[PDB]
RNA sequence: AGGGGAUCGAAGAUGAUCAGAUACCGUCGUAGUCUUAACCAUAAACUAUGCCGACUAGGGAUCGGGUGGUGUUUUUUUAAUGACCCACUCGGCACCUUACGAGAAAUCAAAGUCUUUGGGUUCUGGGGGGAGUAUGGUCGCAAGGCUGAAACUUAAAGGAAUUG
């Protein structure tokens, strides 16, 4: 901790770091694409999600929003991209 | 340090540190110099030859000194696969 | 004397002061 | 640029493994963090030998490198190891300070226990750091086994361990006053093994 | 002559380094009175102030004296040493021996102009002992020393012929006035100007070259 | 920090803080106060004429301990009463 | 010249805490302050002990303990040398003895 | 009480250190020694400097007493410290590690002998 | 609020550096620390500098060569007569011989040599030494 | 001003105490203490340390939030909301070590980045007294608050630390 490289930083420290403290701010949230029980239909939802998104008809609960990344419902499936 | 004519007028020039790049001055008792050894084929050192090394009072005080140097040994050569630039 | 009690001591001072101007009306 | 042969030589590293220099301490202190490779979980946090070795290579080279071996000093006040400097010192010029320090040894030109080293080294940089301080007051450089706890103020050069007691702090000693006899000095056939015993640089009992 | 204890003074006396620079160059501890004594003869030591200072007995009261002097020649090379001893002489002895392991370079310099051997600093320098800092300015020539008396003494020593002080502090004590412009000129040289900008090898510290007529005998 | 103004149009904000402070001087106060024409018994003026009332010894402060040899004057411009010392040896022989 | 840093005993980030009264003295001293060593007693102590549990029914009994948590002002803790005073470094440990 | 002073001491602690093979046990031989190999202006004060002196003796030949060394101490120091093991690293044939400084011998380039856990 | 950003550059350079580290991270880029930058580092007094896009205003990497004891600004940038140069070079300047005081004229940023040259002048930006 | 009035308790009354004892200590006790409505706007109202922004160093405890733990524990998927452990990261009340620095020092991660003197901005101070007095104004029912001089006097006053 003397001379280092900050233009080349490693992603083993950058990436336990902070949103706005990476060499350039990173959003840290992703995006699922999400099923009912029951149905094929795909949902994009958002990885933190504020409100409580519905798959459409049959008014489902895909998640409850938290105070952070929503917690999910007993099961269904989940893509990151 | 020049002079009028071109002619050197200075009674000595002192010696950067070799991590900072700043002067080693008459008083600065706390810096080190260090002695590398060079070899001939299969070890075995040369005397009268050395690599050299100079950390002043505050890099070694300041706790880059073992740091400093493994920073500074691997570009003449002298270990690889230990200092690394990045963090 | 303490400090306190020099400033009850004008505090006395300014009311007798405030009384005697008084008469003047 | 060193030749081939000082790497490593890996019937050393198992010796190193054998005497468990590679267990560092269970705390960092970043200026040595490059010495580390990972941390195993239930607390210790394993050294690169590799870098432990190229150290001692560095170490040894700049040990020979001082013209004149008499005043090298090695230190150790440590009951752990204070042995293995003794060891050494008789194995190379290197005037040993085994014990109680005695302050104002480097300054204090009248003191029964004066000197003027180019180069000191020392066991354990926390217990011995009374002659660390003094090393800054005379210009002498400074080599030392630092382990990951273990101060890295004023010492230039130094060899990671783990200095926990015992085997490390002799088997480096023992391993740098071979590698100084190899360099240099009359040694020769690099790859020959010593028949000196490691176990020599023990502290012993009862 | 004297019996040199230190593996300095080996290489003194014998003859192997005949100027100073070469020590301060690589910073050496010179801690032997008679080792400066040689490398610089005719060294001219002025005492600047002898006063006594005063604790307490288990009763009644303590006397000594404590000196201050300055021991530079013209060229650049100074020192400043406060000794207090029993006797007044002997504080004044014991001040010019600490006087004398205290010496020090200096960088001088020109004004505008590099004609004619420097007559001034190189860069403005300043110094402190505590509450007193003492500030150098590179006056042009015949402009003189500008400063108190006290320093202008000091600077004269110092092979200072041209220059302009500022001083912010407690300036009636003394010893902390010439201990801050001590620090002053004693910086100038690490002070890095373009001129040092130069690499340079790292010149090879004769303490390992005579390592042999070095140790001990 | 620095806590004062250093903005390029603060001129006002400056000038005028240190008119303020100035007053705060004890030299620069007594220049406004005219303290001088008015507070003063010589008039602001360097000497003053005035007629001996009667011959005054005064004792001396601590620690010393002798008889001083004043006067008490009337000034003429002023009429303000006055007392002054008479210096050297005797003198008071010389004013009645 | 600030002879603490706790300038008598923590506050470090509020306003007030509300006082207590002395369990000696009735001085008023803030909770932050005031020197409190919870003192737990046997029942009975001294050599009571052995023939009480003598004249006593039940087997072998079991004994009770008095709890009391005593809040001490400086003049009298000082006085009563629930605490002495220390050095300038002495002063600085916290450690409980 | 019966406490020595530093005259004595020092006197006697620098005996020995000279002095120890041609030094006994025996006070009343040692002070007939005191009397040759020394120079002491009174009687009594030779007779205390003995006294401690085989005092110091009776610990030095019951074992290394810390204040002095001497010559015949520091010999065998030199000899008593010498003992190797037949063999120790033996081991018992590979070497035990749990994992992960073992992964440092497959990051280093080399292959040793791997016994994990 | 940050209310001069290329004071808060110069700084952390010149801390850094008195410190004895080698690089420095400057947030956020002024097209006039780019060129106060430049003429620093032409200069001498540093190393090479790369800028950084966020999609911000952008960040800077400077590499410092030791050799550099101050660099600095002057705010308020006084306006600045040409004669009123020499009297400023003469104030925060070491000495006559080296040293910069880099102003901002109309013709743009340069040291106060540079600007003798030409003829020209303007606002005192900082000083660089 | 009503409501209230348990306790404690200015004034006071006493008993003791002392050469005296208008007190400290003891018994009682008015206002007060509590409340409602309305004033008052002072405290060593203290961290005796302005606010905003950047920068420079290590260390463990902890409060709150988030992320990763195919870590742990209690039930009857030993899976599920919990609590616990561990690593990371903001934002807190503090604390420790080092002095990189700073200071008259005591000390200070700021009280550093200050004669290599400028990021922005607000407030105050200019020897000790006299004196927060006099006067005017203003606010208050009043006690008082806010504002706030001068004449004159004086060589010290003061801070920190040291030895006694
Ligand atoms: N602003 C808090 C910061 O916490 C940082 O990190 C601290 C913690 O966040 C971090 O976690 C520690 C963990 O290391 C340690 N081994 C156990 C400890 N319980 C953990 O702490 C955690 O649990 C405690 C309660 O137990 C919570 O109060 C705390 O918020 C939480 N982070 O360990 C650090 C303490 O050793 C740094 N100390 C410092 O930047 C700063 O103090
Ligand atoms: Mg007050
Ligand atoms: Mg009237
Ligand atoms: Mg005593
Ligand atoms: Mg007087
Ligand atoms: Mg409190
Ligand atoms: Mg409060
Ligand atoms: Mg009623
Ligand atoms: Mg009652
Ligand atoms: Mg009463
Ligand atoms: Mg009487
Ligand atoms: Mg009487
Ligand atoms: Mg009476
Ligand atoms: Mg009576
Ligand atoms: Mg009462
Ligand atoms: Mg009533
Ligand atoms: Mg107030
Ligand atoms: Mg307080
Ligand atoms: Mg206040
Ligand atoms: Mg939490
Ligand atoms: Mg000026
Ligand atoms: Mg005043
Ligand atoms: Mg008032
Ligand atoms: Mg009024
Ligand atoms: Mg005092
Ligand atoms: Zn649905
Ligand atoms: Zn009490």
């Amino acid at each position: 901790v003397l001379v280092q490289d900050l233009l080349h930083p490693t992603a083993a420290s950058e990436a336990r770091k902070h949103k706005l403290k990476t060499l350039v701010q990173g959003p840290r949230s992703y995006f699922l694409d999400v099923k009912c029980p029951g149905c094929l239909n795909i949902t994009t939802v958002f990885s933190h999600a504020q409100t409580a998104v519905t798959c459409e008809s049959c008014s489902t609960i895909l998640c409850t929003p938290t105070g952070g990344k929503a917690k999910l419902s007993e099961g269904t499936s989940f893509r990151r991209k | 340090m020049e002079n009028d004519k071109g002619q050197l007028v200075e009674l000595y020039v002192p010696r950067k540190c070799s991590a900072t790049n700043r002067i080693i001055k008459a008083d600065d008792h706390a810096s080190v110099q260090i002695n590398v050894a060079k070899v001939d084929e299969e070890g075995r050192a040369i005397p009268g030859e050395y690599v050299t090394y100079a950390l002043s009072g505050y890099v070694r005080s300041r706790g880059e000194s073992d740091d400093s140097l493994n920073r500074l040994a691997q570009n003449d050569g002298l270990l690889k696969n230990v200092w690394s630039y990045s963090r | 004397m303490r400090a306190k009690w020099r400033k009850k001591r004008t505090r006395r001072l300014k009311r007798k002061r405030r009384k005697v101007r008084a008469r003047s009306k | 640029s060193l030749p081939a042969t000082f790497d490593l030589t890996p019937e050393d590293a198992q010796l190193l493994l054998a005497a468990n220099t590679h267990l560092g301490a269970r705390n960092v202190q970043v200026h040595q963090e490059p010495y580390v490779f990972n941390a195993r979980p239930d607390g210790v946090h394993v050294i690169n030998v590799g870098k432990t070795w190229e150290k001692l290579v560095l170490a040894a080279r700049i040990i020979a490198a001082i013209p004149n071996p008499e005043d090298v000093v090695a230190i150790s006040s440590r009951t752990f190891g204070q042995r293995a400097v003794l060891k050494f010192a008789a194995h190379t010029g290197a005037t040993p300070i085994a014990g109680r320090f005695t302050p104002g040894s480097f300054t204090n030109y009248i003191t029964r226990s004066f000197k003027e080293p180019r180069l000191v080294i020392v066991t354990d940089p926390r217990s011995d750091a009374q002659a660390i301080k003094e090393a800054s007051y005379v210009n002498i450089p400074v080599i030392a086994l630092t382990d990951l706890d273990s101060p890295s103020e004023f010492v230039d050069v130094a060899i990671p361990c783990n200095n926990r007691g015992k085997h490390s702090i002799g088997l480096i000693w023992y391993l740098l006053a071979r590698e100084v006899l190899r360099l240099r000095g009359a040694l020769v056939d690099r790859t020959q093994p010593w028949s000196i015993m490691p176990d020599l640089y023990f502290y012993r009992d009862p | 002559g004297w019996v040199p204890v230190t593996k300095l003074g080996r290489l003194v006396k014998a003859g192997k380094i005949t100027t100073i620079e070469e020590i301060f160059l690589h910073s050496l501890p010179v801690k032997e009175f008679q080792i400066i004594d040689t490398l610089l003869p005719g060294l001219q030591d002025e005492v600047m102030n002898i006063k006594p200072v005063q604790k307490q007995t288990r009763a009644g009261q303590r006397t000594r004296f404590k000196a201050v002097v300055v021991v530079g020649d013209s060229n650049g090379h100074v020192g400043l040493g406060i000794k207090t001893a029993k006797e007044v002489a002997g504080a004044i002895r014991a001040g010019i021996i600490i006087a004398k392991l205290s010496v020090i370079p200096i960088r001088r310099g020109y004004w505008g102009t590099n004609l004619g051997q420097p007559h001034s600093l190189a860069t403005k320098t300043t110094g402190k002992c505590g509450s007193v800092t003492v500030r150098l300015i590179p006056a042009p020539r015949g402009s003189g020393i500008v400063a108190s008396p006290a320093v202008k003494k000091l600077l004269q020593l110092a092979g200072v012929e041209d220059v302009y002080t500022q001083s912010n502090g407690k300036t009636r004590t003394l010893e902390n006035t010439l201990k801050a412009a001590f620090v002053a000129i004693g910086n100038t040289y690490g002070f890095l100007t373009p001129n040092l900008w130069a690499e340079q090898p790292l010149p090879v510290s004769p303490l390992d070259i005579y390592s042999d007529e070095a140790s001990a005998q | 920090g620095k806590g004062k103004p250093r903005g390029l149009n603060s001129a006002r904000k400056l000038r005028v803080h240190r008119r303020n402070n100035r007053w705060a001087e004890n030299n620069y106060k007594k220049r406004l106060l005219g303290t001088a024409f008015k507070s003063s018994p010589f008039g602001g003026s360097s000497h003053a004429k005035g007629i001996v009332l009667e011959k005054l010894g005064i004792e001396s402060k601590q620690p010393n301990s002798a008889i001083r040899k004043c006067v008490r004057v009337q000034l003429i411009k002023n009429g303000k009463k006055v007392t002054a010392f008479v210096p050297n040896d005797g003198c008071l022989n010389f004013v009645d | 010249p600030k002879k603490r840093a706790s300038n008598g005993r923590n506050k470090k980030g509020r306003g007030h805490v509300k006082p207590v009264r002395c369990v000696n003295c009735s001085k008023s001293i803030p909770k932050d302050k005031a020197i409190k060593r919870m003192a737990i007693r046997n029942i009975v102590e001294a050599a009571a002990v052995r023939d009480l549990s003598e004249a006593s029914v039940y087997p072998e009994y079991a004994l009770p303990k008095t709890y009391n948590k005593l809040h001490y002002c400086v003049s009298c803790a000082i006085h009563a040398r629930i605490v002495r005073v220390r050095s300038r470094e002495d002063r600085k440990n916290r450690a409980p003895p | 009480g019966r406490v020595r002073t530093k005259t004595v001491k020092r006197a006697s602690k620098a005996l020995i250190e000279r002095y120890y093979p041609k030094l006994t046990l025996d006070f009343q031989t040692n002070k007939r020694l005191c009397d040759e190999i020394a120079t002491i202006q009174s009687k009594r004060l030779r007779n205390k400097i003995a006294g401690y002196t085989t005092h110091l003796m009776k610990r030095i030949q019951k074992g290394p007493v810390r204040g002095i060394s001497f010559k015949l101490q520091e010999e065998e120091r030199e000899r008593k410290d010498q003992y190797v093991p037949e063999v120790s690293a033996r081991s018992n044939g590979v070497l035990n590690v749990d994992n992960q400084t073992s992964d440092l011998v497959k990051s280093l380039g080399l292959k040793l002998p791997l016994s994990v856990i | 609020t940050r209310s001069s950003v290329l004071a808060d550059a110069l700084n952390a350079i010149n801390n850094a550096e008195k410190t004895g580290k080698r690089q420095v991270l400057i947030r956020p880029s002024s097209k006039v620390i780019i060129k106060f930058l430049q003429v620093m580092q032409k200069h001498g007094y540093i190393g090479e500098f790369e800028y950084i896009d966020d999609h911000r205003s952008g960040k800077i990497v400077v590499q410092l060569n030791g050799r550099l004891n101050k660099c600095g600004v002057i705010s308020p940038r006084f306006n600045v007569k040409i004669g009123d140069i020499e009297k400023w070079t003469a104030n925060l300047l070491p000495a006559r011989q080296f040293g910069y005081v880099i102003l901002t004229t109309s013709a743009g940023i340069m040291d106060h040599e540079e600007a003798r040259r030409k003829h020209v002048s303007g606002k005192i930006l900082g000083f660089v030494y």
